[PDB]
């Protein structure tokens, strides 16, 4: 299987998917124009997956742009590579969804929703083999969270056997838009939970501490968040992209990553952390790549990776180097924790290496951690729904939309029941 | 810092290992069941053997040599003298002995039997101890299991004061390397009631074994002389030294034993590396011959020496492999 | 002559599949177009060689193999690589998406909708057989088509084609170059269904070949590829006999009868010697004496374990170069004064020998050094069970926690089978214990 | 010691040494078993799509 089909909904799934696609192209060889113009063969020897050839010879994105207000795609269309997405893949509605879950699911989405699907079916067909589907959205405003997971549904009824996965952006107080973002997060997660196949949760928290604590950047904005998020998702998605052996599609990596069909939300973790456009000189030794990758402080979820244990880790390193190097420091970490790596689920780390680095930088590696520790992001956004909820804070944001207080009652047992699954696995 | 792993819950020996391993903090230690060690000190029954050597980036080492029991079971001792060209049949340090089963070589047993009622010369033989055949081969069937049956030494070496029967058990340790070390310090355990030459029944005065005893810790301390003063003794009373009288003999005995075992056992060219503690069980007659009673193959100490003991087998067995940041032993040279 | 079939399934089956041909290829002087120049019966013929190449009126010499993956990537490179002339387009066999490294998707979902057509093809070459003898199967324990279409392929080959022998060629999996954290699950499932259905089947530990690679070969980080070309030619040594003129092995009959007297214990250990870097700049060529001293050591066997704490039921020497008889038992009579051979009380104390004086064979720019003499030892010995009871330890941490397991359910497999296949592995392990002390 | 059944051609020779003397499923049941997990797949599915309706 080769296509996958990218959807990016809201204002953030749509800024943090602009940059993607910026980024990925540039690694590809593909300007603006949609024309390669790149030296190597292993460029374009995987080059389907994400784009589509038109007779040119032009590449164009697998990319569906949704969201209910013209704003944040006017941007995009006007933007670096604006120029590259198929006019076609953009729909809009003009209303918005006032930063609220029940707008973006039931009410302003609804009447949104098909003609989204119709732009999936047209994209599903052009594919010799579907993989499945990427989504990149936020879970804390009303198009990404409320619609984002409305179409998650629609997709996973009408192609069942595909993989379903997410870039999803946690909330936090520290990068805020509204007070209502932990009821939109929650009901999310609901969704998440029952409806992905694998979820990287990139946690704003995070984003927002490695921006102030280690990039030395005093006021953080989105742009800077976005960079960020940009070479992790460079990075995650290296094994799809480019010729390579382990976690090769979709549906490899949630095999072996996914030991219970729940728990299926990872950490991502990336080094060197870089900020934008102040370059760093001296490449880092494989040694250092990888200390560096398993650092709490490169961890894209606000999660202490201490406080649980690893129930799978896939690991990625990008650049000319040692393979005998990596895999002695890789089974050097392992060796050195091991208490820290489930003893129940044998050489739970796998390990990849491609040739290519990304702009920039002569070495990087990438993290995913299935960990026992993601339980504290769940708990944090629990402690946050429930403080408003107790009082029915904001709730009339919802009502009038058509909701009842029991669906929040539910949303929240289900993450309370994640929780203590990820609980469970990390005392057995 | 280098791992390891536990699971021998009853061994005194390398319960002081570990605890001496962590007071390094160059050693941490893991739970039973992560495969994650350097070092396993392992179960006495059914080690997995198979599973050592298999871990990436981990240089395996574990406290026991995989068929070291046929030294170590009394059935596989005999079988292990008898057929092998290094010891054979002709060995002279190891007493008569057949193996003897219930539902085996009873019929080659008799034959020698009648020999020593020939010349009616001392037919005392051993299991539990008695004068006639067919009363050993009756406590044989009753029992259930394989048992040895030994020629008993009639005439031991008896320390005066007391008219006292003992042995000598020697501890020896076996590196990945196959060096043989003897542990310079030896113990007697001795007998505090005077033996019975005409009367096999009274058995405290007959069996040395430590627990047996407790007449007990009368002349030494818990039946327990040591080396400087059974040395001190034999130069006193028979003018001689430990080392020429009876050590020459130990050392040759202990040699041949793991020299002709080595091909079967070696991890020279093996992806995990073994090493072992034994126990050897020697009886002195009175003429200062020295024979083989038995091989340990899971020894204990004794009190005094645990420390010491428990030190070199750090220093020369573990450290050895895994460096961190004079000897007590004597090598045995093959 | 009696013609052979090979069947090569997944990456791994097709990959070793491409090795071992090239590596035939250049022993029989057959050339990459399909030319046989040697050949003087043009458009037929009953010698050796044509037991595993048929033969076109052009003259063209052509693998009685089937390649079969269920994604196209693998089987595409052997259709536009150098031997793309050699194999018919009806012989390669893609599918469309692969079965995820899940035993379950590659038996019962994906399995199901190829099955006939493979069978089909395999067909069309066993019509082309005057008296066909049987399969020699290729495949990994781990990967999702190398277990689960495999296990699936051989219980149909045992109902089309009943009288017919079935030999196994195996990866076995290595944390060093696995794809996959479930291969132990796919590995006891794949075995568990297999097993009545193979008559003998040779394993080989990627760890082993791994560590050869690295301690011989002076290779830091062994490639497939590496691994392959020395694969390859331990499976060339053993299929030599069948290929080559000789008496010993001739059939695959020969090889039950020879290696095999209890049916479920039908695992041979392959040891190989020498392994010589072709970057040597100095080798002293070893000895009769010396390479047969080499096929008693673990570190040159195709799965490590150790074979003084097991017992021997056959064992077979296979010798390529320059060895005659009277220094091969000269050899044999000092080995045995010196190692711990132990064979059951029911079987001769002995060795089946076979001499074949062309020297190994080596690929062009290859890995391996030419060397005067080298040899296989084919040996049952009960020690192999090492690596059922590591297998069987990695299954039983993942089970006991059903890690996984939804993968297998979700592709409409039954818990049961889980358990069910786990419980014939205790059984074997517990079939090597009473045979092996 | 004793060597036996000495075969020599061109090509090679075999022989044995002796050291020491001693002392199926039909293809109805397997379209079943496909069969029946097609069906443990279909009915999967349609829970799915049930609740999905819902
Ligand atoms: N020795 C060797 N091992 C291989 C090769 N290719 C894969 N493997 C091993 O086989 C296992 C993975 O199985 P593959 O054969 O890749 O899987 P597959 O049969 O193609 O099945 P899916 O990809 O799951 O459809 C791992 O243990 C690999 O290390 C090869 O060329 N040589
Ligand atoms: N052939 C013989 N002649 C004289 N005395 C003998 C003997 N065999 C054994 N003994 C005595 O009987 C005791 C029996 O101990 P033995 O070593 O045979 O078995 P065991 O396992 O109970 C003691 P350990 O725990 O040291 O192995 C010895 O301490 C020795 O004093
Ligand atoms: N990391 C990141 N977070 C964003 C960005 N834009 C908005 N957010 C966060 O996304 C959430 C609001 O959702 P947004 O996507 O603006 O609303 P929507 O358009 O209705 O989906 C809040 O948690 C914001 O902190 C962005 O560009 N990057
Ligand atoms: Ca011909
Ligand atoms: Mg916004
Ligand atoms: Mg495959």
């Amino acid at each position: 299987m080769r296509e996958i089909v990218h959807i990016q909904a809201g204002q953030c799934g749509n800024q943090i998917g602009a940059k993607f696609w910026e980024v990925i192209s540039d690694e590809h060889g593909i300007d603006p124009t949609g024309s390669y113009h790149g030296d190597s063969d292993l460029q374009l020897e995987r080059i389907n997956v994400y784009y589509n050839e038109a007779t040119g010879n032009k590449y164009v994105p697998r990319a569906i742009l949704v969201d209910l207000e013209p704003g944040t795609m006017d941007s995009v269309r006007s933007g670096p590579f604006g120029q590259i997405f198929r006019p076609d893949n953009f729909v809009f509605g003009q209303s918005g969804a006032g930063n609220n879950w029940a707008k973006g699911h039931y009410t302003e989405g609804a009447e949104l929703v098909d003609s989204v699907l119709d732009v999936v079916r047209k994209e599903s067909e052009s594919c010799d083999c579907l993989q499945g589907f990427q989504l990149t959205h936020s879970l804390g405003g009303g198009t990404g969270s409320g619609m984002g997971t409305l179409l998650i549904s629609k997709i996973r009824e009408e192609y069942p056997d595909r993989i379903m996965n997410t870039f999803s952006v946690m909330p936090s107080p520290k990068v805020s838009d509204t007070v209502v973002e932990p009821y939109n997060a929650t009901l999310s997660v609901h969704q998440l939970v029952e409806n992905t196949d694998e979820t990287y949760c990139i946690d704003n928290e995070a984003l927002y501490d490695i921006c102030f604590r280690t990039l030395k950047l005093t006021t953080p904005t989105y742009g800077d968040l976005n960079h960020l998020v940009s070479a992790t998702m460079s990075g995650v998605t290296t094994c799809l992209r480019f010729p390579g052996q382990l976690n090769a599609d979709l549906r490899k990596l949630a095999v072996n990553m996914v030991p219970f069909p729940r728990l299926h939300f990872f950490m991502p973790g990336f080094a060197p952390l870089t900020s934008r456009g102040s370059q760093q000189y001296r490449a880092l030794t494989v040694p250092e790549l990888t200390q560096q990758m398993f650092d709490s402080k490169n961890m894209m979820a606000a999660c202490d990776p201490r406080h649980g244990r690893y129930l799978t880790v896939a690991a990625i390193f990008r650049g000319r180097m040692s393979m005998k190097e990596v895999d002695e420091q890789m089974l050097n970490v392992q060796n050195k924790n091991s208490s820290y790596f489930v003893e129940w689920i044998p050489n739970n780390v796998k390990t990849a290496v491609c040739d290519i680095p990304p702009r920039g930088l002569k070495m990087s590696a990438t993290f995913i951690g299935n960990s026992t520790a993601i339980q504290e992001l769940f708990k944090r956004i629990s402690e946050q729904f429930t403080a408003m909820f107790r009082r029915k804070a904001f709730l009339h944001w919802y009502t009038g939309e058509g909701m009842d207080e029991m669906e929040f009652t539910e949303a929240e047992s289900n993450m309370n029941d994640l929780v203590s699954e990820y609980q469970q696995y990390q005392d057995a | 810092m280098y791992t390891f792993v536990v699971r021998d819950e009853n061994s005194s020996v390398y319960a002081e290992v570990s605890r001496l391993l962590l007071a390094t903090g160059q050693w941490k230690r893991l739970r039973k069941d992560n495969p994650r060690f350097n070092l396993m000190l392992g179960e006495r029954n059914r080690l997995p053997f198979g599973r050592l050597g298999h871990e990436p980036g981990l240089v395996q080492l574990v406290n026991y040599y995989r068929g070291a029991d046929k030294l170590c079971r009394k059935a596989s001792l005999v079988k292990l003298i008898k057929t092998s060209p290094e010891l054979s049949e002709s060995c002279t340090w190891f007493p008569e002995s057949y193996v003897i089963y219930p539902t085996d070589e009873r019929e080659v047993f008799l034959a020698a039997y009648n020999r020593r009622r020939e010349g009616r010369e001392g037919n005392v033989w051993i299991a539990l101890i008695s004068s006639e055949a067919s009363e050993l081969l009756d406590f044989i069937d009753e029992q259930g299991q394989v048992h040895v049956i030994q020629k008993y030494l009639e005439k031991p070496l008896l320390l005066e004061p007391g008219h006292r029967k003992f042995d000598i058990r020697s501890w020896v340790l076996v590196d990945h390397l196959y060096n043989i070390y003897l542990y310079r310090e030896g113990v007697l355990r001795t007998s505090s009631e005077p033996y019975n030459s005409a009367n096999f029944q009274d058995k405290t005065c007959h069996l040395t074994n430590h627990c047996i005893q407790k007449n007990y810790g009368r002349y030494e301390e818990g039946n327990e002389m040591f080396f400087e003063e059974f040395n001190q003794y034999l130069m006193d009373a028979l003018n001689t030294t430990l080392e020429n009288s009876i050590l020459l003999q130990i050392k040759h005995i202990i040699r041949s034993c793991l020299m002709c075992i080595e091909p079967a056992i070696s991890t020279k060219h093996l992806h995990y590396q073994s090493f072992q503690l034994f126990g050897f069980d020697f009886m002195v007659d009175e003429e200062l011959k020295v024979w083989l009673i038995e091989v340990n193959g899971a020894p204990a100490c004794a009190q005094k020496l645990y420390a010491e003991l428990c030190q070199g087998i750090v220093d020369v067995a573990i450290s050895s492999v895994f460096p961190l940041a004079t000897s007590i032993f004597i090598k045995l040279h093959h | 002559m009696r013609e052979c079939i090979s069947i090569h399934v997944g990456q791994a089956g097709v990959q070793i599949g491409n090795a071992c041909w090239e590596l035939y290829c250049l022993e029989h002087g057959i050339q990459p177009d399909g030319q046989m120049p040697s050949d003087k019966t043009i458009g037929g013929g009953d010698d050796s060689f044509n037991t595993f190449f048929s033969e076109t009126g052009a003259g063209k010499h052509v693998p009685r193999a089937v390649f079969v993956d269920l994604e196209p990537t693998v089987i595409d490179e052997v259709r536009t690589g150098t031997y793309r002339q050699l194999f018919h387009p009806e012989q390669l066999i893609t599918g469309k998406e692969d079965a995820a490294n899940n035993y379950a998707r590659g038996h019962y979902t994906i399995g199901k909708e190829i099955i006939d057509l493979v069978l089909d093809r395999i067909r069309k070459l066993a019509d082309q057989c005057t008296g066909l003898q049987g399969f020699l199967v290729f495949h990994s324990f781990g990967g999702g088509t190398g277990s689960g279409f495999t296990s699936l392929l051989m219980e149909r080959l045992s109902v089309d084609y009943g009288k017919k022998s079935k030999l196994e060629f195996s990866i076995y999996p290595a944390p060093q170059v696995s794809t996959a954290v479930v291969e132990p699950y796919n590995s006891i499932l794949t075995t568990h269904t297999t097993l009545e259905h193979s008559d003998c089947a040779f394993m080989v530990d990627n760890e082993a070949i791994y560590d050869i690679c690295r301690r011989n070969l002076d290779i830091e980080r062994p490639t497939y590829t590496n691994l392959n070309r020395l694969i390859s030619q331990i499976v060339s040594s053993i299929t030599a006999s069948l290929r080559f003129d000789g008496a010993l092995n001739v059939d695959l009959t020969e090889f039950q009868t020879n290696l095999v007297p209890y049916p479920r214990i039908h695992f041979p250990l392959a040891t190989y010697a020498p392994v010589i870097s072709a970057e040597k700049a100095y080798h002293e060529q070893l000895s009769v004496a010396e390479i047969t001293n080499a096929c008693f050591e673990p570190a040159n066997q195709m799965v490590k374990c150790d074979p003084r704490h097991g017992k021997y039921m056959a064992c077979c020497l296979l010798y390529r170069g320059d060895v005659v008889p009277k220094d091969v038992n000269a050899a044999i009579a000092t080995i045995k004064t010196k190692r711990s051979i132990q064979f059951v009380d029911w079987c001769p104390t002995g060795f089946k020998v076979g001499i074949n004086y062309q020297p190994p064979t080596v690929v062009p720019g290859g890995d391996l050094a030419k060397v005067q003499r080298a040899v296989c030892m084919l040996s049952n010995t009960t020690a192999i069970a090492e690596a059922w009871a590591r297998l069987d330890h990695k299954f039983d941490l993942m089970y006991a926690k059903r890690a996984f397991v939804h993968w297998y359910v979700g592709e409409g497999m039954e818990e049961g089978e889980f358990s069910e296949a786990r419980e014939d592995m205790a059984a074997l392990e517990k079939d090597y214990e009473e045979v092996g002390v | 010691m004793e060597v036996i059944e000495l075969n020599k051609c061109t090509s090679g020779q075999s022989f044995e040494v002796i050291l020491k003397p001693p002392s199926d499923p039909s293809l109805e049941e397997i379209q079943k078993k496909l069969e029946a997990a097609e069906e443990r797949r279909k009915y999967q599915e349609a829970e799915l799509l049930k609740h999905l309706a819902e």
